[PDB]
């Protein structure tokens, strides 16, 4: 789905970005990622002949840091785009209410079907 | 270990070097190995055996697998799994095995001959019917209380 | 005391821990609390609610 | 009656103690034979009664309960009758089987694998009582696969001797074909008559009888050694000596017409099935008779006196006589 | 405790007995030491059990159950409606099963106090039975596995219109 | 060894597809199927025709 | 179920930090007490299936599974020994994080909201089970065993992902639920019928039919015994579950297009006991039995009975238990000679008293022991499909003799008649095996007592 | 752990619990519904589950 108003170039984070609920503490994703960061300094510690879960303890600390701060902005932005992709949708919703019909909800009193019996 | 020529790829052609190399792995005598021959059954090249090998070998040798009649050095059958006793009773018949079918498949077309005879000629004796009291039993036959009672009653003879 | 073997600790608050999520979760559900057709009261008989 | 009721379920269940006992045991029995043998005359001295309070009486009753799958529009429950044939017909095995313990106690009385002959044999017994109380059909086909499979290992009892394991896997196999009768006799009361319970297809008699009546000749011909699936008898009795006299001297051997002859308000119609009956029968008894000369193994000639006997008590169903033949099991 | 209005009895047609012996009678000295020496022990021990239950009371409530309105006041998706209406549907079928279960209980019994006489006292306990089953034949049966209830409902309007064509044709 | 290794893994070589190999394969594992086949079109056609006229032994047919 | 996800996560480090000779005994207690903690599971009731969350929900078709996974767990976590002691303790653990990683996407599938999510966790049970089998293979054709599983079961599973992307895109989201409340006949068109052939087409490869088992012999005789007990198990009764979730919807074409799968199952059920009848390599003889046996479970999937479908879950939960039990006795026999032949190995009436017990209990389980699951779920899917054509017992009941038959030679071949008084190696009987099958057959018994759990959802 | 505090335990939890498809309620139902149609004269299980006036079929 193309922009939709580049005007307003590219702009990783947005103004309407503030005007949204942001993540917080302890949400799922995040986590996600700090234990993929604390996987990466692990893995980071097991390529060279260093010892695994040892000394590198400086390097897991700043690893998982850094994914986390650069997954929070991502997050950051996933929220505005799916949010834009909401107000767009209900906006066109607005502009051509006449093109969506409500169908006929009738109720299962006058619905007639087929069987097709199993034996 | 196990050496890759003991396996057996490749058929029986050609007949100086194959028939000496199935003597060498299979320890047979030469004109003693024989192949099937080849005819898109698989086999490789396994030889052919004279196919009963369980009702012969007599039990009195005193060789090493009893209950199995091998020697641990055998040429064994393809299809021995068919051949052991306790699965097929390879024997000589006491008589014949054509005699056999023929005077057994006799003896089931007679029995069955005469039973339909049977069936068509029943015995019966000088008795007549039941003359069961109330209509044949009714209303402890199927029922019906109140919907078709039927007057017929027998008279004494 | 509890030095000797951190090990074998693990697991049940591992469980003890996921059910204390599954709880939350349950409370992040909480809609539709008397709004059912069936199984429907007031808030009663002691203190505003039907499960927790 | 709670005496009543309560002599029969403790004749089925003082046949349960011995099997836990040295399974429980972590040590070392002598006298578990006498253990045996003085049970089983207890089972007799406990079954004794309610035949003499039946033909004092009557009362002929049904016992059923732990249920389970109420899942349609059956449930099952474990579940017997004692009534005339299926009360006073098990004192006779107890008694005979007694027999058979102290004839055991004599001629393995060399060989020290004797306990778990006695479980096998007791296991044995409870399978066959079980199997000739029961009115829902399923214990019937529980007491009919276990007496087969118990039949496999008496029959194979000495591991080695080709002839054995031979013997017995014939066996077991006819007996699947009495199997593959049997559950085809089964579904076909299922689907038309909503379960397997005797008391509603008795009080639902159907005129189409057909296909469960073969399923019943192939059931008992399956059981009961007839023409072309007699062999098994001889081979049977390859098997050591009161092995054989209990496997088919009374149990094991009648089990096939005795549904038969639990199945008599069901075979009161169908004549064509009472001709199948009495020309099977006769074929069985004549077959066997000319196989019966010339033969020069004493239990092989026996095989075919009783294969002979059970071809006479399938003339017996065949003729709407199925108390004689009854007479005829116990004598 | 059961409802013998619910579950059907005969009264009991207790015979008085008439010897015309003497031996005499080994079973009467039998079941008056049976008595005595099991009835009381178990009497014993029942009581020293019933006063033990008579120290506290539990008590287990049935389930009630309002009425949810229908499937067929329901749309087309309706999604809060279709599933109290069919958890509703599923419960109706599941009790008539155990309808259908009780009336083939009394067929049973019928059948054992009778003994013999299968054509006498199981007339209307036949009958009720052929009725409830001819029910359920044509209601519940030919419909497979996957029911949800709408399977049934589709049955019923077919079956109601099949009627309704062999009415107008033989009217 | 020898024969295990021969009845198992050394079938697939050495193969070729004769002609009669092929019509003997062909015959031995369709044949009995559209056999089974043609029966089960049988009994299924009479039996949904059958119902299809009502007149089943449909007394109580509850276990289906 | 989160409270069962969660833990196995802690379990896996578990492995990883403790030190030698403490992670056996360690990660046998811990699954052992998941076990315990997922025998609580059955709350189930009523009207409705136990559903808690967007995440879960818990048949009980799912239900009898899931705990039978998570029992045979620990037993292979203790079977696993004896062919690894010599082996690296990374590389032991590398192998048992391995199985619990395998547990997890086991879990992960068997209680799956979406469809999308239920095959995310098929392929992702498909994968380490090839790593396992590969890297201790023991025996020369590993390679192929392994390279056939995948292909077959990715190939064969492949249009399924895109038919589920097209159920998503024509009926709204593809929760079960609402798939349950929205489902409606899709007639005889064409496309109908190739959207029903590649769903059913990829469960089929799954258990798998007669039309392609051939990866399955392999993936038994070049396996270890816990990625062959995995595989044959909880695999294959997988597959069969996903393929009664699936069949929810399709209903009106079954009748059109479900004879020909129904043929090639019965008469290569048929053939199957036929070809296990002969064979040597004893390992193998269970794995026919396997295919035997899924055959007669797909013959229950395809007719639409609850008597058939009750059956059918009776028959997967009974043969798991069943053929784990026969492969580990097959791996003990491997274990006393190094041969996997049938015909070598022979006697064992003397030595080892009590394995005889075990190999006749399992010979009666698969005989049909009377009151066993086994012939409960035989028997009812024989009732099922005598109801649904009345000429096809015969087949029925030629497969029930030739599986008695196969069974017994199974039994005979090996522990009767004669000991080949050569071998002169084997140890006693050891306690582990024992303890193994007191593992295994204690709970078929127990199950065999009040088997109101196991059956399904249509109970 | 496998079988002193797995297996036996396990086992009285299978042993009893609540009933499972709500059966025993179902039993209670039954009989409580069957007593209530026979006393009020109408036979047990009136066919046509749903209420056939309230019913719209589309005619031919
Ligand atoms: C095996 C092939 C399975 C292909 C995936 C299933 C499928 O959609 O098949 C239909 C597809 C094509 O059918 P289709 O779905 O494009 O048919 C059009 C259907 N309507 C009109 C409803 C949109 O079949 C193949 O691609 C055959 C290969
Ligand atoms: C119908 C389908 C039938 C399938 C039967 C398959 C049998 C395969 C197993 C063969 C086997 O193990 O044979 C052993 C046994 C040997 O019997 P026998 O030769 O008398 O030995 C005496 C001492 N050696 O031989 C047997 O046990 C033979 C098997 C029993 C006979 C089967 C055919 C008669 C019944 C057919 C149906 C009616």
């Amino acid at each position: 789905m193309t922009g939709r108003q580049a005007r307003a170039p590219l702009q990783f984070l947005p103004d309407e970005a503030r005007s949204l609920p942001p993540p917080k503490l302890t949400d799922p994703r995040l986590a996600y990622i700090g234990f993929l960061g604390y996987c990466s300094g692990l893995i980071d510690n097991a390529i060279r002949r260093r010892p695994v879960l040892s000394a590198g303890l400086h390097r897991q600390f700043l690893y998982i840091t850094s994914f986390v701060f650069v997954g929070y902005y991502l997050l950051k932005r996933q929220d505005y785009m799916y949010a834009v992709r909401d107000h767009d949708m209900f906006s066109y919703i607005k502009s051509h209410p006449e093109d969506f019909p409500e169908k006929d909800k009738k109720t299962y009193r006058e619905v007639f079907e087929e069987f097709h019996p199993v034996r | 270990s196990h050496i890759t020529k003991d396996m057996l790829p490749g058929p029986y052609p050609k007949t100086p070097e194959e028939r000496a190399a199935a003597a060498k792995k299979y320890n047979m005598r030469v004109e003693d190995y024989e192949p099937y021959p080849d005819d898109g059954m698989g086999y490789g090249d396994y030889p052919k055996l004279p196919d009963r090998s369980q009702q012969e070998r007599d039990p009195w040798y005193d060789w090493d697998h009893p209950d199995l009649r091998l020697n641990w050095g055998e040429p064994m059958h393809w299809d021995l799994d068919m051949y052991i006793r306790n699965r097929v009773d390879t024997s000589p018949t006491p008589v014949n095995w054509n005699l056999m079918c023929k005077h057994l498949f006799g003896f089931v077309a007679f029995m069955l001959f005469m039973f339909w005879v049977g069936e068509t000629y029943p015995t019966y004796q000088p008795v007549g019917p039941k003359q069961y009291p109330y209509n044949n039993l009714y209303l402890e036959r199927g029922g019906d209380p109140n919907k078709e009672p039927e007057p017929v009653v027998h008279y004494e003879i | 005391v509890v030095r000797d073997h951190w090990i074998h600790v693990l697991v049940p608050v591992g469980f003890v821990f996921g059910y204390y999520l599954d709880r939350k979760n349950d409370e992040k559900l909480a809609a539709f609390r008397n709004k059912s057709l069936l199984y429907k009261r007031e808030l009663k008989p002691n203190e505003e609610v039907t499960w927790k | 009656m709670n005496l009543f009721s309560s002599l029969t379920l403790v004749t089925l269940i003082l046949l349960t103690m011995p099997i836990a006992a040295i399974n429980f045991n972590t040590h070392k029995f002598t006298n578990y034979p006498l253990y045996v043998k003085t049970t089983i005359s207890c089972a007799f001295i406990t079954s004794m009664i309610p035949t003499m309070m039946f033909i004092h009486t009557g009362q002929e009753m049904i016992i059923s309960n732990w249920h389970w799958l109420t899942i349609q529009t059956l449930k099952l429950s474990l579940s017997f009758k004692m009534d005339f044939f299926s009360m006073m017909f098990v004192p006779v095995a107890l008694f005979v089987t007694w027999s058979i313990m102290e004839f055991s106690m004599w001629y393995m009385h060399s060989d020290p694998n004797i306990n778990q002959f006695f479980k096998y044999l007791l296991l044995f017994l409870i399978t066959m009582l079980i199997l000739v109380t029961a009115n829902n059909l399923f214990q019937l086909f529980i007491g009919w696969e276990g007496v087969g499979i118990m039949s496999f290992l008496l029959i194979g009892w000495w591991y080695g001797r080709t002839d054995a394991n031979t013997a017995a896997l014939q066996a077991i196999l006819y007996n699947r074909i009495g199997d593959i009768g049997f559950i085809l006799a089964m579904a076909w009361f299922l689907i038309n008559l909503n379960t397997w319970d005797l008391q509603q297809i008795f009080m639902l008699n159907p005129n189409d009888s057909n296909l469960p009546l073969m399923g019943l000749i192939l059931a008992a011909t399956g059981k009961s050694a007839q023409f072309g699936l007699h062999p098994w008898l001889p081979s049977a009795m390859e098997g050591p000596t009161p092995v054989s006299a209990l496997l088919h001297s009374s149990t094991m051997v009648v089990a096939g017409i005795f549904l038969l002859i639990r199945f008599y308000p069901l075979t009161e119609n169908n004549k064509f099935g009472q001709s199948i009956m009495l020309c099977l029968g006769a074929m069985t008894t004549l077959f066997t008779a000319m196989c019966a000369l010339t033969q020069n193994d004493i239990k092989k000639i026996i095989a075919f006196s009783t294969s002979s006997q059970l071809g006479l008590m399938m003339v017996t169903i065949g003729i709407n006589q199925p108390h004689l033949a009854f007479l005829h099991i116990c004598t | 405790s059961w409802d013998k209005d619910v579950y059907p009895e005969p009264p009991r047609r207790t015979p008085a007995p008439s010897p015309q012996t003497s031996l005499p009678n080994p079973i009467t000295y039998l079941t008056k030491a049976f008595d005595l020496l099991v009835d009381r022990p178990v009497t014993l021990v029942r009581e020293f059990i019933e006063r033990q239950h008579a120290k506290n009371k539990y008590y287990y409530y049935h389930r009630e159950f309002r009425r949810v309105p229908d499937i067929t006041e329901c749309h087309e998706k309706d999604v809060l409606c279709m599933f109290e209406a069919e958890m509703q549907w599923k419960r109706d079928y599941k009790v008539d099963q155990e309808i259908v279960n009780i009336i083939q209980e009394r067929l049973k019994a019928c059948q054992q106090r009778e003994g013999e006489s299968h054509r006498q006292n199981c007339a209307k306990e036949l009958q009720q039975f052929t009725q409830v089953v001819k029910a359920y034949q044509d209601r519940y049966h030919d419909l497979g596995a996957h029911y949800s209830a709408r399977k049934c409902l589709a049955k019923q309007k077919q079956r109601m219109l099949a009627e309704r064509k062999a009415t107008k044709e033989a009217a | 060894i020898r024969w295990t290794c021969a009845r198992s893994a050394n079938v697939y070589p050495n193969f070729r597809p004769n002609t009669k190999t092929s019509l003997l394969g062909a015959l031995f594992g369709i044949g009995p199927l559209i056999f089974w086949y043609y029966v089960f079109k049988t009994d299924r056609d009479r039996k949904e025709k059958l119902i299809q006229e009502g007149k089943l032994d449909r007394t109580f047919n509850i276990s289906y | 179920m989160l409270k069962y996800i969660i833990p196995t996560m802690m379990l896996m480090p578990l492995t990883w930090l403790s030190k030698n000779s403490m992670i056996w005994i360690n990660t046998t207690l811990h699954s052992l007490l998941i076990s315990l903690t997922s025998l609580l599971l059955l709350n189930q009731f009523g009207d409705n299936s136990l559903n808690f969350s967007l995440t879960f929900f818990s048949d009980s078709l799912s239900t009898p599974l899931l705990i039978l996974t998570m029992w045979l767990l620990p037993l292979m976590l203790m079977a696993s020994q004896h062919h690894l002691s010599k082996e690296n303790l990374a590389r032991k653990k590398l192998f048992i994080s391995m199985l619990i990683l395998l547990q997890l996407f086991l879990i992960m599938t068997f209680t799956a909201t979406e469809l999308i999510f239920f095959y995310i966790m098929f392929e992702a049970t498909l994968v380490p089970t090839l790593i396992i089998i590969t890297r201790w293979g023991n025996q020369t054709e590993r390679l192929n065993a392994g390279l056939y599983f995948l292909f077959y079961t990715l190939a064969g599973s492949l249009p399924l992902l895109v038919a589920l992307i097209y159920i998503q895109n024509t009926m709204g989201s593809l929760n079960f639920l609402i798939l349950q409340y929205w489902v409606q006949p899709m007639p005889n068109s064409w496309s109908n019928t190739f959207m029903w052939l590649a769903c059913m087409m990829a469960f089929m490869v799954k258990m798998p039919l007669y039309g392609l088992h051939l990866w399955l012999p392999k993936a038994h005789v070049e396996a270890p015994i816990a990625g062959s007990m995995v595989l044959a198990a909880i695999l294959l009764k997988l597959g069969g579950y996903g393929m009664m979730r699936i069949t929810l919807l399709l209903n009106p074409i079954t009748d059109f297009m479900a004879y020909p799968f129904i043929m090639l199952s019965l008469w290569g059920m048929i053939m199957t006991s036929s070809i296990c009848l002969r064979q040597t390599d004893l390992k193998s003889l269970i794995a026919y039995s396997s295919v035997s046996h899924m055959a007669l479970v797909i013959v229950a999937i395809l007719i639409q009975t609850p008597w058939s479908y009750m059956g059918a879950t009776a028959l997967m939960i009974a043969h798991g238990l069943t053929s784990s039990m026969l492969f580990c006795l097959a791996n003990s026999n491997y274990e006393r000679v190094h041969s996997r032949t049938m015909i070598l190995a022979r006697g064992l009436q003397t030595l080892l008293p009590l394995m005889a017990a075990w190999w006749l209990l399992a010979s009666l389980t698969n005989l049909a022991l009377p009151p066993s699951i086994n012939l409960i779920g035989e028997l009812f899917v024989v009732m099922s499909t005598f109801s649904w054509s009345n000429i096809t017992i015969i087949l029925m009941g030629l497969n029930m003799v030739i599986t008695a038959l196969y069974s017994l030679y199974m039994l005979i071949t090996t522990q009767r008649g004669k000991h080949t008084h050569h071998i002169n190696n084997i140890l006693p009987s050891f306690t582990r095996e024992n303890a193994l099958m007191s593992l295994h057959m204690l709970p078929l018994l127990l199950l065999s007592l009040n088997p109101k759990i196991i059956l399904g959802p249509l109970y | 752990f496998g079988f002193s505090i797995v297996l036996v335990l396990g086992s009285t939890f299978v042993a009893y619990l609540p009933d499972y498809r709500m059966q025993e309620w179902a039993r209670r139902e039954a009989e409580r519904l069957v007593k209530y149609r026979e006393a009020h004269g109408l036979p047990l299980m009136e066919s046509n589950c749903f209420d056939p006036s309230k019913i719209q079929l589309p005619e031919d």
